């Protein structure tokens, strides 16, 4: 199935995934296209930041849902 | 004066304090804590995260029973949030929006009015008009996620995906608790918040390597994807994407984004023939630094009295409204106008 990622500057990308895809898998697919390492990526869907070890199915993410890609401004 | 307590820095914890102050000045969330209404909503049984809600509420209660110049320690609260979200163990610098998402998730889960989530199976709703499909998808979401936290922060996006060959528009409805906005790069005379909202809600061309599969055409096709807001939240949190897309080394985007104090009118972003909302600003989380490090503060308007203050850990100082809009703004907290 296809899902979408709204990336950093205005663009959207399209991913081919299965419901069983892990969040790590999804981040790897984003890296394949965008060259942003998985350890930098944060993916937001329905207010949840998606966590490594879990699958798309765990979050009930269905076809044509959009994940929101954000990085970090670390601060103390 | 009420609600002007500072929060102790526990070791790089201003990202946390900034968010906590923004939440402290989220009128209805504050009131939920002060009136102890969370007690009725807490789940029965020995739960690992009951104390997360209790310590959050206790902290807000303490802030709103303080005298000016008071400094409150959020150490007990930190213990609870790091138990819920172990990434906040220790004393490293962190992202405020990341913290916000984990904190609100924890609070929401622990006061969820739904105590046993129904599984739910996917349904074919092609027979329904767009708006009715939206309403049904919303009902399905609420039967799983229904809390006071949601009452305030949750809205619904519509994503419309049109195949340029057959003309079929496939619609999906995604809940949201905040919106993360790309920063405009071609703005004149300045970059505005509306410019950033437009980048979020614009027609996105999906072609080449981004071609979706059209189920009607039975093949990959150029499609146009567009967001609109189907349901507006009571509290709108806007998160500015202040990071470059460099494939080598991310840099912070420090562009001034001009955001309004009053009358943020989102008419143009509402779904077709759907009632829109207008908002006033009440809080800002500011970041000063780089992507790898820096310092957080908050600017917050006290509910009802309308006075702005800068919250910088232990230091709480009055400020003019002319000082609120800065390039350091990272998270904007808006509430419905009048
Ligand atoms: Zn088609």
């Amino acid at each position: 199935m296809q899902i979408f990622v709204k990336t950093l500057t205005g663009k959207t990308i399209t991913l081919e995934v299965e419901p069983s895809d892990t969040i790590e898998n999804v981040k790897a697919k984003i890296q394949d296209k965008e060259g942003i390492p998985p350890d930098q990526q944060r993916l937001i869907f329905a207010g949840k930041q998606l966590e490594d070890g879990r699958t798309l199915s765990d979050y009930n993410i269905q076809k044509e849902s959009t994940l929101h890609l954000v990085l970090r401004l670390r601060g103390g | 004066a009420q609600g002007l307590a500072g929060l102790r820095n526990l070791g790089n914890t201003c990202f946390m304090n900034s968010i906590l102050q923004c939440l402290s000045n989220t009128r209805e969330l504050r009131d939920y804590c002060l009136q102890r209404l969370y007690m009725r909503d807490l789940h029965h049984g020995s739960n690992a995260h009951t104390a997360l809600v209790e310590e959050f509420a206790k902290l807000i209660q303490t802030i709103w029973t303080s005298s000016p110049n008071d400094v409150v320690s959020p150490s007990e609260f930190k213990t609870q949030i790091q138990r819920y979200a172990p990434r906040f163990v220790g004393y490293n610098q962190q992202d405020a929006q990341e913290f916000l998402r984990f904190l609100l998730d924890g609070l929401h889960n622990e006061v969820n009015r739904v105590t046993l989530r129904p599984k739910s199976n996917p349904e074919n709703l092609d027979h329904l008009p767009d708006d009715e499909k939206g309403r049904q998808m919303w009902r399905k979401y609420l039967e799983r996620e229904d809390s006071r936290i949601g009452d305030l922060f949750v809205g619904q996006l519509k994503s419309s995906l049109t195949c340029t060959d057959c003309g079929y528009c496939s619609t999906v409805f995604d809940p949201f608790w905040d919106l993360s906005l790309p920063i405009a790069k071609r703005g004149y005379p300045e970059v505005t918040l509306m410019d950033c909202m437009r980048l979020f809600t614009k027609e996105d061309v999906l072609d080449g390597d981004e071609k979706p599969t059209c189920c009607r055409c039975r093949g990959r096709k150029r499609c146009i994807k567009k967001f609109s807001i189907q349901r507006f939240p009571k509290i709108l949190v806007l998160h500015l994407k202040r990071f470059s897309e460099s494939r080598i080394r991310t840099s912070k985007l420090t562009t001034f984004v001009n955001f309004p104090l009053r009358d943020l009118d989102l008419r143009e972003f509402a779904s077709e023939n759907t009632n829109h909302a207008v908002y006033n600003l009440y809080a800002v989380s500011n970041h000063s630094g780089t992507t790898m490090g820096g310092h957080y503060t908050a600017y917050c308007r006290s509910p009802g009295t309308g006075e702005w203050h800068t919250f910088n850990d232990s230091s709480v100082t009055p400020m003019s409204s002319s000082q609120v809009r800065t390039s350091d703004a990272y998270l904007l907290f808006y509430e419905l106008a009048s």
